[PDB]
């Protein structure tokens, strides 16, 4: 999801 | 509600960029024409505008006429009535020019007179005349 | 926030208000007085707060009545319900903690689990809490499935799981406090770093992700404001959007220049038309001249119209002079007006050829965070998960995340190498066939009365089927497997003898020279004790690179360190680790993703259990037999660990009331 996104 | 600013982003252009497969490159392709198109009629008119200018090289320098200072008078010699009748009959109504032509006359004595030889000088047939042409 | 209303944020239940699950089983609380409800409310955050300052200890009905005052420790009975719902559904008592009560003489009930993954686990130690017969069929030699860590020596490298996205009412807040988890918090600057192998400047790196972050903006006022959501009849996807919104900003930047230099034309027109009314004046004034001098010839002295003559020409001269330095006071201002406009034009290009590729990094980003090429994912709702994201910092397991689903297995009937070939659900009950994965002629079968499937929706999409479904799983549930994502990441696990990087850096990004490429090795991780760099390949780089030999990636990746690094300054990896999540069996991809044409709702979809058809004609609806956790099933938290633990608690509450029945809904 979005939330992995550096 | 509205998109980030400095982000252009209308339904006719959605719609536009989306119509067919390759409608993007099309759009953008007319663009890239017209800037092209546009950018060379620059040059152009550049190019007109620069013979132009090498025309009027010199300015009109060379047809100059000193200035002629001279205060006004309350008398009409007999020869600027002379001058202000003919004036009359090149410029008819324009009180500025026959002031000036005169020399040493004011706009209002100018009108002045129109009036006061208006008999003696048939400024009405001198007047009609310059109306002629 | 903190105290009794904290522990229901750290439990992800709003402190004020009952939520849908709560209504369902205290109906005569939520229709009843507003009084009753706030008293019901303190009670339950009362109790989580007792159990989340102390979750290495079982909290008993008996141990909470203790700790509540009155007049909320009057009403025994509505403490009871509560604590055996909040203990049912798991929100105390999960996990791994000092047991206070004996398990139960002899047990209740039996499920078949299928898969030691950690949705499986973590029902099976529910179910197992409640007193009923579980075990776990597992085709793997190990446990913890998508967790998955590697160990050599005292290198130590997720190749799955690698990330506690913030502990804020994170589950996995409650466990690191139960098991030995290094945690350690990631430093989230991460510097880029172009093909050649040289800094992106901090003038571009920051002008190229505010526009990436306005683009992004962007495709959510298409999605919402515009509604631009399906383009003909297939459903518009995040990466259409984002193609969109870059042509148009493109579009722009030629409006700009068009209707810029269209100001241009019509200034040097209007200059055009000045310059040729001065040409005719000089003309004249040039002719005047001569007429005057002419005039002038007659010397005096002269009659009256010759005299006339003269003064005429004269005044007719510095009439038309006057004019002329009137159009040459205009031409100077329309002079400088066009210096003004050449001098500040608008933009040239939206983005170079160098910002492009910047720009393609942080889709790259993106495609990592989704494990899919922004072109499968939900315009829509491929970040509907959003507002239940968690509060602090992302934290990495030090010393590797598969601590956990080992600590999870202690104490559990799991069968390992065991693969479920099919599963038979019938009224009277369910049979689980399956084989060893060593030797698979060698047959097994499982009686049960439930059966709980955590089989990835990899597992689950595959053609032809890897487990049979006996009967066929119905139409809206097969259906919501062909619609929902799965996804694929791969991870690149480098150990050197050495430190060579940045040690204060936990992450640095390399920038891909064209678009097709932007996931291929894209970024690197330094998180883990021992000198250990892991690279990520995203995308659709991922799916490929599955194709090439360990040796031809590691070859790419030290390519790129020593681009960054220094050529004669990073050695030869002593140890190399690739993973392959779509060639995996026993997952056949990474995780979910809101695919196109998607949305939430399929996950909830993919929770709802299966009810067999009667055995005799006429016999009453039977029990619901074959029920689904895993992380595909958590519209709320997919793709991730959490997710995944919290998923296998819902169905074992939800499987504990069906067979043991709910005593706490009185
Ligand atoms: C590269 C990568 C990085 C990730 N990083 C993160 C992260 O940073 N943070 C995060 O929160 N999440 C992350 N995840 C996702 C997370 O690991 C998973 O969502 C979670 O572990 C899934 O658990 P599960 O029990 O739902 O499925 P699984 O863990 O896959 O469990 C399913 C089990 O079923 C078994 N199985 C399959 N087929 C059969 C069969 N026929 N018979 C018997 N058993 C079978 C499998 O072997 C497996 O053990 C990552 C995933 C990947 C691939």
């Amino acid at each position: 999801p979005r939330s992995f996104a550096v | 509600r509205k998109p980030p600013k400095g982000m252009f982003l209308s339904q006719e252009d959605v719609e536009a960029v989306s119509a067919n497969a390759t409608a993007a490159t099309t759009v953008l392709r007319q663009l890239d024409m017209e800037l092209v198109s546009v950018k060379r009629q620059i040059q152009n008119i550049k190019q007109t505008n620069s013979a132009l200018k090498e025309k009027l090289d010199g300015g009109i320098e060379p047809y100059r006429l000193p200035e002629v200072i001279q205060k006004c008078n309350a008398r009409w010699t007999t020869e600027e009535q002379l001058l202000a009748v003919q004036a009359i009959r090149k410029y008819g109504r324009d009180f500025q020019a026959i002031s000036d032509v005169i020399g040493n006359k004011s706009v209002v004595q100018v009108k002045n007179f129109f009036v006061n030889y208006r008999r003696r000088f048939n400024i009405d047939e001198v007047l009609q005349e310059w109306e002629a042409e | 926030p903190s105290g009794v209303e904290g522990a229901a944020f750290q439990s992800r239940l709003p402190h004020d208000r009952m939520t849908s699950q709560e209504a369902a089983c205290f109906p005569d609380i939520i229709s009843g007085p507003q009084q009753t409800q706030k008293v019901f409310l303190f009670i339950r955050n009362r109790t989580l707060q007792l159990w989340l300052d102390n979750p290495k200890i079982q909290l008993t009905f008996e141990a909470t009545l203790q700790q509540l005052e009155a007049p909320y420790n009057s009403d025994t009975v509505l403490v009871h319900r509560v604590h055996s719902y909040l203990e049912r559904h798991g929100l105390i008592n999960f996990g791994i903690y000092k047991r206070i009560k004996p398990l139960p003489t002899k047990k209740t009930g039996k499920v078949i689990i299928i898969g030691s993954g950690v949705s499986g686990l973590a029902a099976a130690r529910q179910l197992q809490s409640f007193g009923m017969d579980v075990t776990l069929l597992e085709a793997r030699d190990r446990v913890g499935g998508r967790v998955a860590t590697f160990r050599k020596g005292n290198y130590v490298a997720d190749l799955g799981a690698m990330v506690v996205t913030g502990l804020g009412g994170n589950p996995m807040a409650v466990v690191s406090k139960q098991v030995n988890m290094e945690l350690a918090k990631i430093k989230q600057k991460c510097p880029l770093y172009e093909a050649n192998g040289q800094a992106v400047p901090k003038e571009k790196d920051e002008m190229v992700e505010q526009e990436f972050n306005r683009l992004l903006e962007a495709t959510s006022y298409l999605s919402h404001q515009l509604d631009f959501n399906v383009l003909n009849n297939k459903p518009v996807s995040l990466g259409q959007a984002l193609e969109v919104v870059i042509q148009l900003q493109e579009k722009h930047v030629k409006d700009e220049q068009i209707e810029h230099w269209k100001k241009i034309v019509k200034t040097q027109e209007e200059l055009k038309e000045l310059l040729n009314k001065m040409v005719n004046l000089k003309e004249k004034i040039k002719e005047l001249h001569q007429q005057y001098k002419e005039a002038s010839e007659v010397k005096p002295p002269r009659d009256i119209t010759a005299e006339f003559l003269v003064k005429s020409k004269h005044r007719d001269l510095t009439a038309l002079c006057k004019e002329y330095d009137e159009l040459a006071e205009t031409q100077g201002k329309l002079e400088e007006k066009l210096q003004e406009l050449e001098a500040n034009p608008p933009s040239d290009v939206y983005l170079s050829s160098r910002d492009r590729q910047i720009l393609d990094w942080h889709f790259a980003n993106l495609e990592f965070a989704n494990a899919t090429p922004l072109s499968t994912l939900s315009l829509k709702h491929w970040d509907q998960d959003d507002d239940f994201e968690f509060t602090g910092s992302h934290l990495t397991v030090r010393n590797g995340y598969s601590c956990v689903p080992v600590a999870l297995a202690e104490g559990l009937d799991i069968k390992l190498n065991t693969a479920v070939r099919q599963v038979r659900y019938t009224a009277s009950g369910c049979e689980v066939i399956a084989v060893n994965t060593r030797s698979t002629s060698q047959t097994f079968i499982y009686k049960c009365d439930a059966v709980l499937c955590t089989l990835p929706l990899g597992v689950l999409k595959q053609q032809p089927p890897a487990v049979q479904f006996v009967p066929p799983l119905p139409e809206w549930k097969t259906s919501a497997v062909q619609r929902m994502g799965f996804g694929n990441l791969n991870k690149v696990v480098l150990c050197f003898d050495r430190v060579f990087w940045d040690p204060s850096v936990n992450l640095f990004g390399h920038v891909g020279s064209t678009t097709a490429s932007r996931g291929e090795l894209f970024l690197f991780w330094n998180l883990y004790k021992a000198p250990i760099l892991l690279a990520l390949v995203a995308g659709e780089a991922a799916g490929i690179m599955e194709n090439i030999s360990d040796d031809v990636i590691v070859g790419r990746c030290l390519a790129i360190l020593k681009g960054i690094f220094g050529s004669s300054a990073v050695p030869q990896p002593k140890e190399t680790v690739v993973s392959r999540w779509r060639a995996d069996p026993w997952a056949r991809g990474s995780y979910s993703y809101v695919a196109a044409g998607s949305s939430g709702n399929d996950y909830d979809l993919m929770a709802q259990p299966i009810t067999p058809g009667p055995s005799i004609p006429g016999a009453p609806q039977p029990i619901p037999r074959l029920f689904f956790a895993g992380e595909h099933t958590i519209r709320n938290y997919p793709a991730t660990v959490h997710g995944a633990l919290l998923s296998g608690l819902r169905e074992a509450g939800r499987i504990a009331d069906q067979f043991l029945g709910a005593m706490y809904t009185l």
